[PDB]
């Protein structure tokens, strides 16, 4: 019965190493999406320059 | 002070242009409170 006790808790932290992988991938993809469009901007500068 | 042509034997009155403005708009990083906690009632179940 521990044994089962102890399954249920590690794959609770299965789903929440899961869950937060996604959160660091999905962050990590809205960084470079937020940073493409700053230099885009301040290319874009340069072009009507 | 012209020519016998009217020509201006000046140079003209030159006038470099502006620069292009840089756009900005406004950014906020979003504001909220948590939300308490609900109030609290001992139920029927035992805990496990």
């Amino acid at each position: 019965q521990a044994l089962d006790s102890a399954r249920s808790l590690t794959g609770q932290l299965m789903q929440f190493g899961s869950t937060l992988l996604g959160l660091i991938e999905r962050r990590d993809a809205e960084a470079m999406s937020e940073l493409l469009q700053n230099q885009a901007g301040e290319l874009m500068l340069s072009s009507l320059r | 002070n012209l020519s016998i042509d009217g020509q201006p034997l000046s140079l003209p009155v030159f006038a470099a242009p502006a620069d292009p403005a840089a756009l900005l708009s406004a950014a906020a990083a979003a504001s909220g409170g948590s939300k308490p906690l609900p109030s609290a009632d001992i139920p029927a179940m035992r805990f496990p």
